């Protein structure tokens, strides 16, 4: 399942593109976003290109995502909740229901 | 205790301008990043 | 089986492909996504952008001049953020509109 | 899940609401004040 | 409720522009509807302005 992913993850920069769809470019992960961002948004190139180091805003992001992965991030709450889900019936409905 | 709490939905409230030329809101900072769903 | 196959649709619509939408993605523009594994399921980490900052800058709809071939600019003339002199490749060439001087 | 989608409706700037929105075109979705007009009748 | 669906018209004009959703113009709903009207349809300047 990780090897799926890793996959994926390597295949981002070349498959995110004008290209169109599986048409795969090697590229690099920084031209990448820098293209994503100068399309996606109206920042100009200037903007981008000129100063980078946007990369710092980048990964505060990315950071804050990696410190808190406790329950009050809503997300992983819902991870909770599925597995509490399975377990619940699994572990509970049928030993209760048998005693 | 100390009921009685009632939040308010006000944006930021550009206004239409009468003459031809139109105000427009612009931002200058980046902020990326966001956690997301299962 | 229903929500896995809105798990396939979020993969292509918001990780391989670029956004470009403005439902099936990241809060604010979607600059990016990944996915890992997770218990049961994928999890997902769009990448956003967001403003933070606005400010109401007044701006003329189009340029004309003596004659009519008016190129589709914040008030002398500047082509999400800063300033720039010249349009070059930035404005197009439409045809006129109303209020002349401007496409206005 | 209605705080959910609510939050995701605006997150947008909005024109304060003038009695007259576009020249010659009649809108019954203003505000007479509390709950529009289109809103009262459904 | 109605706070949001007023919140709602009032941003209908503004964010209809190609450039940014998140982005906002103060902007006439004529204007914007003539734009939506050249946005899907293909009727020009000439036939909507006139």
């Amino acid at each position: 399942e990780a090897a799926y992913t890793s996959s994926l993850l390597g295949s981002i920069a070349g498959v995110g593109w004008t290209a169109g769809l599986s048409s795969f470019a090697a590229i690099p992960f920084a031209q990448s976003i820098f293209y994503r961002l100068n399309g996606v948004g109206i920042t100009q190139q200037v903007l981008s290109e000129n100063q980078k180091l946007i990369a710092n805003k980048f990964n505060q992001a990315l950071g804050a995502m990696q410190t808190g992965f406790t329950t009050t991030n809503e997300a992983f709450q819902k991870v909770q909740d599925a597995v509490n889900n399975n377990a619940q019936a699994l572990s509970k409905l049928a030993s209760e229901l048998s005693n | 205790m100390r009921l009685a709490s009632i939040a308010f939905n006000h944006p930021i409230q550009v206004d239409q301008l009468n003459s031809s030329y139109f105000k427009l809101s612009i931002p200058t900072n980046f902020s990326f990043g966001v956690t997301q769903e299962y | 089986a229903l929500s896995a196959q809105l798990a396939k649709d979020k993969v292509n619509e918001c990780v391989k492909a670029q956004s470009k939408r403005s439902g099936f993605c990241g809060q604010g523009t979607h600059i990016v996504s990944f996915v890992v594994n997770a218990p049961n399921g994928l999890y997902f980490m769009h990448v956003g952008y967001y403003p933070s900052n606005h400010i109401e800058v007044v701006s003329a709809y189009g340029l004309c001049d003596a004659a009519n071939p008016t190129n589709c600019y914040f008030i002398t003339n500047n082509t999400d953020e800063w300033s720039y002199t010249g349009s070059s490749f930035y404005a197009p060439e439409p045809i006129t509109s109303l209020n002349t001087k401007y496409v206005a | 899940s209605v705080r959910n989608l609510f939050a995701s409706v605006k997150s947008s700037q909005s024109s304060p609401i003038i009695p007259g929105f576009g020249g010659d075109f009649n809108l019954t979705l203003l505000e007479p004040v509390a709950r529009s007009a289109i809103e009262d009748l459904l």
